[PDB]
Protein backbone atom coordinates (compact mmCIF):
# COMPACT_ATOMS: atom_id res chain seq x y z
CA UNK A 1 0.00 0.00 0.00
CA UNK A 2 1.78 3.37 -1.05
CA UNK A 3 0.12 7.03 -1.27
CA UNK A 4 2.17 9.31 -3.40
CA UNK A 5 1.25 13.22 -3.73
CA UNK A 6 2.91 15.38 -6.01
CA UNK A 7 1.88 18.66 -7.50
CA UNK A 8 3.51 21.23 -5.08
CA UNK A 9 6.05 23.54 -5.23
CA UNK A 10 6.56 27.71 -4.94
CA UNK A 11 3.59 29.70 -5.68
CA UNK A 12 2.81 33.47 -5.64
CA UNK A 13 0.02 33.84 -3.11
CA UNK A 14 -3.93 34.84 -5.22
CA UNK A 15 -2.46 32.21 -7.21
CA UNK A 16 -3.69 28.15 -8.11
CA UNK A 17 -2.16 25.04 -7.88
CA UNK A 18 -2.99 21.49 -8.05
CA UNK A 19 -1.78 18.14 -6.10
CA UNK A 20 -2.48 14.79 -6.83
CA UNK A 21 -1.81 11.66 -4.45
CA UNK A 22 -1.67 8.64 -6.81
CA UNK A 23 -2.50 5.31 -4.66
CA UNK A 24 -1.68 1.62 -5.52
CA UNK A 25 -1.23 -1.39 -3.26
CA UNK A 26 -5.47 -1.22 -2.71
CA UNK A 27 -8.74 -1.03 -4.59
CA UNK A 28 -8.80 2.68 -4.56
CA UNK A 29 -12.15 2.54 -5.92
CA UNK A 30 -13.20 1.66 -2.56
CA UNK A 31 -11.92 3.92 -0.09
CA UNK A 32 -13.13 7.68 1.81
CA UNK A 33 -9.82 9.16 0.84
CA UNK A 34 -8.49 12.74 2.88
CA UNK A 35 -6.31 15.51 3.01
CA UNK A 36 -4.61 17.32 5.77
CA UNK A 37 -2.16 19.56 6.18
CA UNK A 38 0.73 20.64 8.52
CA UNK A 39 2.26 24.32 8.59
CA UNK A 40 6.13 24.10 9.22
CA UNK A 41 6.27 23.67 13.09
CA UNK A 42 2.91 23.27 13.69
CA UNK A 43 0.10 21.17 14.02
CA UNK A 44 -2.01 18.48 11.65
CA UNK A 45 -5.01 20.29 10.29
CA UNK A 46 -7.78 18.12 8.52
CA UNK A 47 -8.70 19.63 4.47
CA UNK A 48 -11.11 16.98 3.79
CA UNK A 49 -12.51 13.91 3.42
CA UNK A 50 -14.42 12.62 0.00
CA UNK A 51 -16.58 9.00 -0.84
CA UNK A 52 -16.01 6.61 -3.35
CA UNK A 53 -18.74 8.25 -5.65
CA UNK A 54 -17.94 12.08 -4.83
CA UNK A 55 -21.03 12.15 -3.60
CA UNK A 56 -19.95 13.30 -0.33
CA UNK A 57 -17.21 15.28 0.27
CA UNK A 58 -16.77 17.43 3.52
CA UNK A 59 -14.32 20.55 4.05
CA UNK A 60 -13.28 22.65 7.02
CA UNK A 61 -15.35 25.41 6.73
CA UNK A 62 -13.01 27.88 6.01
CA UNK A 63 -11.05 27.05 2.82
CA UNK A 64 -14.44 25.21 1.45
CA UNK A 65 -14.72 28.00 -1.40
CA UNK A 66 -10.87 28.13 -2.42
CA UNK A 67 -10.07 24.34 -2.14
CA UNK A 68 -11.62 21.32 -4.35
CA UNK A 69 -11.38 17.80 -3.76
CA UNK A 70 -11.93 15.27 -6.17
CA UNK A 71 -11.06 11.69 -7.50
CA UNK A 72 -10.67 9.82 -10.55
CA UNK A 73 -11.04 5.95 -9.74
CA UNK A 74 -9.87 4.76 -13.35
CA UNK A 75 -6.51 6.69 -12.68
CA UNK A 76 -6.17 6.03 -8.92
CA UNK A 77 -5.60 9.17 -8.36
CA UNK A 78 -6.71 11.91 -5.31
CA UNK A 79 -6.70 15.56 -6.28
CA UNK A 80 -6.45 18.61 -4.45
CA UNK A 81 -7.53 22.11 -6.31
CA UNK A 82 -6.17 24.68 -4.44
CA UNK A 83 -6.96 28.35 -5.72
CA UNK A 84 -6.50 31.95 -4.15
CA UNK A 85 -3.81 30.75 -1.84
CA UNK A 86 -2.75 32.90 1.06
CA UNK A 87 0.32 32.90 3.15
CA UNK A 88 -1.17 30.59 5.87
CA UNK A 89 -1.44 28.27 3.01
CA UNK A 90 2.11 26.85 3.19
CA UNK A 91 1.79 23.39 3.94
CA UNK A 92 2.63 20.18 3.63
CA UNK A 93 -0.04 18.56 2.00
CA UNK A 94 -1.18 15.10 3.15
CA UNK A 95 -3.39 12.43 1.27
CA UNK A 96 -4.67 9.80 3.69
CA UNK A 97 -7.13 6.32 3.53
CA UNK A 98 -9.88 6.41 5.54
CA UNK A 99 -9.94 3.12 6.75
CA UNK A 100 -12.85 0.92 5.09
CA UNK A 101 -16.09 3.80 5.60
CA UNK A 102 -16.67 4.50 9.04
CA UNK A 103 -13.48 5.80 11.42
CA UNK A 104 -9.43 5.96 11.06
CA UNK A 105 -6.74 7.65 8.75
CA UNK A 106 -4.72 4.29 8.37
CA UNK A 107 -2.38 5.14 5.59
CA UNK A 108 -0.62 8.28 4.84
CA UNK A 109 1.77 9.33 1.93
CA UNK A 110 4.77 11.40 2.51
CA UNK A 111 3.46 14.99 2.10
CA UNK A 112 3.81 17.73 -0.99
CA UNK A 113 5.23 20.74 0.31
CA UNK A 114 3.95 24.06 -1.03
CA UNK A 115 4.98 27.56 0.04
CA UNK A 116 2.71 30.24 -0.17
CA UNK A 117 5.13 33.56 -1.48
CA UNK A 118 5.75 36.42 -3.70
CA UNK A 119 9.50 36.10 -2.68
CA UNK A 120 11.55 34.54 -5.35
CA UNK A 121 13.37 31.28 -5.90
CA UNK A 122 17.13 31.79 -4.58
CA UNK A 123 20.05 29.44 -4.01
CA UNK A 124 22.70 29.66 -0.88
CA UNK A 125 26.19 30.52 -0.62
CA UNK A 126 28.04 27.92 0.86
CA UNK A 127 30.75 28.53 3.23
CA UNK A 128 33.29 26.06 4.50
CA UNK A 129 34.15 26.49 8.20
CA UNK A 130 37.29 25.54 9.43
CA UNK A 131 38.39 25.55 13.23
CA UNK A 132 40.62 28.47 14.64
CA UNK A 133 44.31 28.97 12.83
CA UNK A 134 45.79 26.78 15.76
CA UNK A 135 47.15 22.89 16.31
CA UNK A 136 45.05 21.83 19.36
CA UNK A 137 46.23 19.04 21.46
CA UNK A 138 42.39 17.57 20.56
CA UNK A 139 41.86 14.06 19.80
CA UNK A 140 38.74 15.28 18.07
CA UNK A 141 38.50 17.99 15.22
CA UNK A 142 34.92 19.47 14.49
CA UNK A 143 34.31 21.09 10.82
CA UNK A 144 31.52 23.15 10.44
CA UNK A 145 29.37 24.11 6.94
CA UNK A 146 27.25 27.72 6.31
CA UNK A 147 24.27 27.26 4.06
CA UNK A 148 23.25 31.07 3.67
CA UNK A 149 20.97 32.74 1.82
CA UNK A 150 18.31 30.75 0.16
CA UNK A 151 14.63 30.78 -1.02
CA UNK A 152 12.90 28.28 -0.45
CA UNK A 153 12.71 25.49 2.09
CA UNK A 154 14.48 22.68 1.78
CA UNK A 155 18.15 22.01 1.01
CA UNK A 156 20.09 19.06 1.75
CA UNK A 157 24.14 18.80 3.29
CA UNK A 158 25.30 15.38 3.18
CA UNK A 159 29.05 15.12 3.88
CA UNK A 160 31.46 13.46 1.48
CA UNK A 161 28.36 12.74 -0.44
CA UNK A 162 26.59 10.81 2.39
CA UNK A 163 29.50 8.59 3.42
CA UNK A 164 30.45 10.79 6.98
CA UNK A 165 27.28 10.17 8.75
CA UNK A 166 28.32 9.89 12.16
CA UNK A 167 28.73 12.93 14.31
CA UNK A 168 26.71 15.32 12.22
CA UNK A 169 24.26 17.85 13.18
CA UNK A 170 22.43 20.16 10.40
CA UNK A 171 20.50 22.67 12.41
CA UNK A 172 16.96 23.65 11.39
CA UNK A 173 17.04 26.44 8.63
CA UNK A 174 15.63 29.99 10.23
CA UNK A 175 14.13 32.99 8.05
CA UNK A 176 15.31 36.16 7.85
CA UNK A 177 14.09 38.91 5.94
CA UNK A 178 12.96 36.76 3.24
CA UNK A 179 16.20 34.01 2.92
CA UNK A 180 17.21 31.32 5.19
CA UNK A 181 20.60 30.41 6.83
CA UNK A 182 21.60 26.64 8.30
CA UNK A 183 24.61 25.04 9.41
CA UNK A 184 25.92 21.40 9.89
CA UNK A 185 28.45 20.48 12.46
CA UNK A 186 30.72 17.09 12.03
CA UNK A 187 33.06 16.00 14.27
CA UNK A 188 35.97 13.61 13.52
CA UNK A 189 39.32 12.35 14.95
CA UNK A 190 42.25 14.30 14.57
CA UNK A 191 43.69 11.99 12.50
CA UNK A 192 41.63 11.86 9.93
CA UNK A 193 41.13 15.50 9.55
CA UNK A 194 43.16 17.47 7.69
CA UNK A 195 44.62 14.53 6.30
CA UNK A 196 41.61 13.72 4.38
CA UNK A 197 38.82 14.92 2.51
CA UNK A 198 36.07 16.07 4.25
CA UNK A 199 33.69 18.31 2.26
CA UNK A 200 29.85 19.80 2.28
CA UNK A 201 27.80 19.57 -0.25
CA UNK A 202 24.53 21.35 -0.40
CA UNK A 203 21.84 20.66 -3.21
CA UNK A 204 19.29 23.34 -3.70
CA UNK A 205 16.41 21.78 -6.11
CA UNK A 206 14.43 24.51 -6.01
CA UNK A 207 17.27 26.64 -7.55
CA UNK A 208 19.02 22.93 -8.97
CA UNK A 209 21.85 24.56 -7.76
CA UNK A 210 24.19 21.82 -6.01
CA UNK A 211 27.99 22.46 -4.68
CA UNK A 212 30.30 21.40 -2.88
CA UNK A 213 33.06 22.82 -0.43
CA UNK A 214 36.10 21.23 0.44
CA UNK A 215 37.30 22.48 4.52
CA UNK A 216 40.76 23.22 3.87
CA UNK A 217 42.51 24.66 6.61
CA UNK A 218 43.54 28.50 7.42
CA UNK A 219 46.81 30.12 5.84
CA UNK A 220 47.60 33.65 6.33
CA UNK B 1 -16.12 22.19 14.16
CA UNK B 2 -14.82 20.90 18.16
CA UNK B 3 -11.55 22.30 19.28
CA UNK B 4 -9.21 19.84 21.14
CA UNK B 5 -6.88 21.23 23.61
CA UNK B 6 -3.97 18.96 24.48
CA UNK B 7 -2.11 18.80 27.40
CA UNK B 8 0.87 19.05 28.52
CA UNK B 9 1.79 20.84 25.43
CA UNK B 10 5.88 19.22 25.82
CA UNK B 11 6.85 17.27 28.27
CA UNK B 12 10.32 15.37 29.32
CA UNK B 13 9.81 11.98 30.57
CA UNK B 14 12.77 9.37 32.02
CA UNK B 15 12.90 5.82 30.95
CA UNK B 16 10.48 3.76 33.01
CA UNK B 17 8.08 7.16 33.56
CA UNK B 18 4.28 7.12 33.20
CA UNK B 19 3.37 9.10 30.91
CA UNK B 20 -0.56 10.62 30.46
CA UNK B 21 -1.35 13.08 27.16
CA UNK B 22 -4.75 14.58 28.14
CA UNK B 23 -6.99 15.69 25.40
CA UNK B 24 -10.00 18.24 25.69
CA UNK B 25 -12.90 18.65 23.63
CA UNK B 26 -14.84 22.32 23.56
CA UNK B 27 -17.85 19.91 23.00
CA UNK B 28 -18.57 16.49 23.95
CA UNK B 29 -17.38 13.39 21.19
CA UNK B 30 -17.72 9.62 21.10
CA UNK B 31 -14.42 8.11 20.48
CA UNK B 32 -10.96 9.62 20.49
CA UNK B 33 -8.14 8.98 18.09
CA UNK B 34 -3.91 9.46 18.40
CA UNK B 35 -1.24 9.70 15.87
CA UNK B 36 2.23 9.79 16.22
CA UNK B 37 4.85 11.88 14.94
CA UNK B 38 8.55 11.93 14.42
CA UNK B 39 10.61 14.34 12.50
CA UNK B 40 10.92 13.58 8.92
CA UNK B 41 8.11 11.04 8.67
CA UNK B 42 4.17 11.56 8.29
CA UNK B 43 2.14 10.55 11.54
CA UNK B 44 1.26 7.21 11.82
CA UNK B 45 -2.12 5.90 13.59
CA UNK B 46 -1.47 4.82 17.19
CA UNK B 47 -4.94 4.08 18.63
CA UNK B 48 -8.26 4.59 17.17
CA UNK B 49 -11.75 4.43 18.50
CA UNK B 50 -10.42 5.44 22.05
CA UNK B 51 -8.50 2.77 23.28
CA UNK B 52 -7.60 -0.01 20.39
CA UNK B 53 -3.97 0.09 19.33
CA UNK B 54 -3.04 0.52 15.62
CA UNK B 55 -1.01 -2.26 13.97
CA UNK B 56 2.32 -2.78 15.35
CA UNK B 57 2.50 -0.39 18.50
CA UNK B 58 3.37 -1.99 21.65
CA UNK B 59 1.39 -2.52 24.98
CA UNK B 60 2.76 0.44 26.91
CA UNK B 61 0.01 2.52 25.13
CA UNK B 62 -3.56 2.64 25.79
CA UNK B 63 -6.35 4.86 25.53
CA UNK B 64 -9.45 5.36 27.66
CA UNK B 65 -11.91 8.88 27.86
CA UNK B 66 -15.60 9.78 27.06
CA UNK B 67 -17.41 12.94 26.69
CA UNK B 68 -15.56 15.80 26.55
CA UNK B 69 -11.70 14.15 27.91
CA UNK B 70 -10.04 11.62 26.91
CA UNK B 71 -6.17 10.36 27.36
CA UNK B 72 -3.34 8.49 26.36
CA UNK B 73 -0.98 6.46 28.41
CA UNK B 74 2.16 4.90 28.30
CA UNK B 75 3.20 3.03 31.53
CA UNK B 76 6.90 2.84 31.01
CA UNK B 77 8.33 5.76 28.75
CA UNK B 78 10.53 4.17 26.94
CA UNK B 79 13.44 6.27 24.23
CA UNK B 80 11.37 5.01 21.22
CA UNK B 81 8.12 6.74 22.22
CA UNK B 82 10.03 10.70 22.24
CA UNK B 83 7.38 12.26 19.44
CA UNK B 84 4.99 14.14 18.99
CA UNK B 85 1.12 12.93 19.73
CA UNK B 86 -1.37 14.14 18.37
CA UNK B 87 -5.63 13.59 19.19
CA UNK B 88 -8.24 13.49 16.45
CA UNK B 89 -12.15 13.30 16.64
CA UNK B 90 -14.19 11.85 14.39
CA UNK B 91 -17.87 12.66 15.61
CA UNK B 92 -18.90 15.64 13.77
CA UNK B 93 -17.66 17.45 10.56
CA UNK B 94 -14.97 19.18 10.15
CA UNK B 95 -13.14 16.59 11.78
CA UNK B 96 -10.26 18.18 14.03
CA UNK B 97 -7.03 17.91 15.55
CA UNK B 98 -5.32 18.76 19.10
CA UNK B 99 -2.23 21.04 18.86
CA UNK B 100 0.09 18.08 19.37
CA UNK B 101 2.19 16.78 22.67
CA UNK B 102 5.89 16.48 22.39
CA UNK B 103 7.17 14.01 24.39
CA UNK B 104 10.85 14.39 24.84
CA UNK B 105 12.73 11.29 27.09
CA UNK B 106 15.70 12.52 29.42
CA UNK B 107 19.38 10.94 30.47
CA UNK B 108 21.86 11.99 32.22
CA UNK B 109 23.02 15.84 32.19
CA UNK B 110 25.84 16.52 29.83
CA UNK B 111 28.04 19.63 29.14
CA UNK B 112 28.42 21.06 25.60
CA UNK B 113 31.50 20.86 23.60
CA UNK B 114 31.66 24.49 22.19
CA UNK B 115 33.42 25.16 18.96
CA UNK B 116 33.92 28.90 17.08
CA UNK B 117 34.91 29.88 13.37
CA UNK B 118 35.62 32.87 12.21
CA UNK B 119 35.08 33.99 8.68
CA UNK B 120 35.35 31.44 5.87
CA UNK B 121 37.94 33.51 3.43
CA UNK B 122 35.69 33.23 0.88
CA UNK B 123 32.79 34.78 2.49
CA UNK B 124 35.16 37.61 3.21
CA UNK B 125 35.94 38.05 -0.32
CA UNK B 126 32.42 38.87 -0.51
CA UNK B 127 32.10 42.19 2.16
CA UNK B 128 30.37 40.18 4.42
CA UNK B 129 31.59 38.08 7.82
CA UNK B 130 30.02 35.50 10.11
CA UNK B 131 31.56 34.10 13.11
CA UNK B 132 29.34 30.81 14.10
CA UNK B 133 29.79 28.66 17.11
CA UNK B 134 28.97 25.23 17.70
CA UNK B 135 27.31 23.77 20.98
CA UNK B 136 27.10 20.63 21.04
CA UNK B 137 25.47 17.14 22.43
CA UNK B 138 24.29 18.70 26.11
CA UNK B 139 21.52 17.72 28.28
CA UNK B 140 19.28 19.85 29.24
CA UNK B 141 18.37 21.72 26.26
CA UNK B 142 17.84 24.73 28.14
CA UNK B 143 21.29 26.81 27.52
CA UNK B 144 22.52 30.77 27.36
CA UNK B 145 24.45 31.54 24.19
CA UNK B 146 26.50 35.11 23.90
CA UNK B 147 28.75 37.09 21.81
CA UNK B 148 31.11 39.35 22.79
CA UNK B 149 33.35 41.39 20.25
CA UNK B 150 36.36 43.28 21.79
CA UNK B 151 35.09 41.59 25.22
CA UNK B 152 31.08 43.92 25.15
CA UNK B 153 28.75 41.93 24.99
CA UNK B 154 26.83 41.65 21.35
CA UNK B 155 23.27 41.61 21.15
CA UNK B 156 22.45 42.50 17.26
CA UNK B 157 22.90 39.85 14.38
CA UNK B 158 22.70 36.70 16.69
CA UNK B 159 20.91 33.68 15.12
CA UNK B 160 20.09 30.63 17.05
CA UNK B 161 18.84 27.18 16.02
CA UNK B 162 18.78 24.07 17.87
CA UNK B 163 18.40 20.55 16.55
CA UNK B 164 15.73 18.18 18.08
CA UNK B 165 16.83 14.98 20.60
CA UNK B 166 19.26 13.00 18.95
CA UNK B 167 17.89 10.08 17.73
CA UNK B 168 21.35 8.38 18.82
CA UNK B 169 22.35 9.79 22.42
CA UNK B 170 19.35 11.41 22.99
CA UNK B 171 21.10 14.91 23.70
CA UNK B 172 20.31 19.02 22.16
CA UNK B 173 22.87 20.55 19.58
CA UNK B 174 22.40 24.37 18.94
CA UNK B 175 24.38 26.53 16.65
CA UNK B 176 24.84 30.49 17.27
CA UNK B 177 25.75 32.73 14.29
CA UNK B 178 26.75 36.31 14.26
CA UNK B 179 25.98 37.81 11.29
CA UNK B 180 28.45 41.23 10.52
CA UNK B 181 29.36 43.40 7.51
CA UNK B 182 33.01 43.09 6.71
CA UNK B 183 34.00 46.33 7.36
CA UNK B 184 32.78 46.07 10.40
CA UNK B 185 33.97 42.83 11.10
CA UNK B 186 37.76 44.25 10.28
CA UNK B 187 37.35 46.81 13.07
CA UNK B 188 37.46 44.62 15.89
CA UNK B 189 40.10 42.26 16.97
CA UNK B 190 38.64 39.51 19.52
CA UNK B 191 35.79 37.53 19.48
CA UNK B 192 34.17 35.75 21.65
CA UNK B 193 31.21 32.48 22.09
CA UNK B 194 30.25 32.35 25.57
CA UNK B 195 27.71 29.64 26.83
CA UNK B 196 26.30 28.74 30.40
CA UNK B 197 24.41 25.48 31.01
CA UNK B 198 23.40 24.00 34.44
CA UNK B 199 26.30 21.41 34.43
CA UNK B 200 28.58 23.84 35.33
CA UNK B 201 28.49 27.10 37.61
CA UNK B 202 31.56 28.33 35.17
CA UNK B 203 30.30 29.61 31.31
CA UNK B 204 32.16 27.68 28.77
CA UNK B 205 33.99 30.33 26.68
CA UNK B 206 35.84 30.27 22.97
CA UNK B 207 37.73 32.91 21.71
CA UNK B 208 40.08 34.07 19.00
CA UNK B 209 41.61 37.55 17.30
CA UNK B 210 42.36 38.09 14.04
CA UNK B 211 45.94 37.98 12.33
Amino acid sequence: VKLLESGGGLVQPGGSLKLSCAASGFDFSRYWMSWVRQAPGKGLEWIGQINPHSSTINYTPSLRDKFIISRDNAKNTLYLQMTKVRSEDTALYYCARLLRYFYALDYWGQGASVTVSSAKTTPPSVYPLAPGRAAAAASMVTLGCLVKGYFPEPVTVTWNSGSLAAGVHTFPAVLQAALYTLSSSVTVPSSSWPSETVTCNVAHPASSTKVDKKIVPRAA
Amino acid sequence: QIVLTQSPAIMSASPGEKVTITCSASSSVSYMHWFQQKPGTSPKLWIYSTSNLASGVPARFSGSGSGTSYSLTISRMEAEDAATYYCQQRSSYPFTFGGGTKLEIKRADAAPTVSIFPPSSEQLTSGGASVVCFLNNFYPKDINVKWKIDGSERQNGVLNSWTDQDSKDSTYSMSSTLTLTKDEYERHNSYTCEATHKTSTSPIVKSFNRN
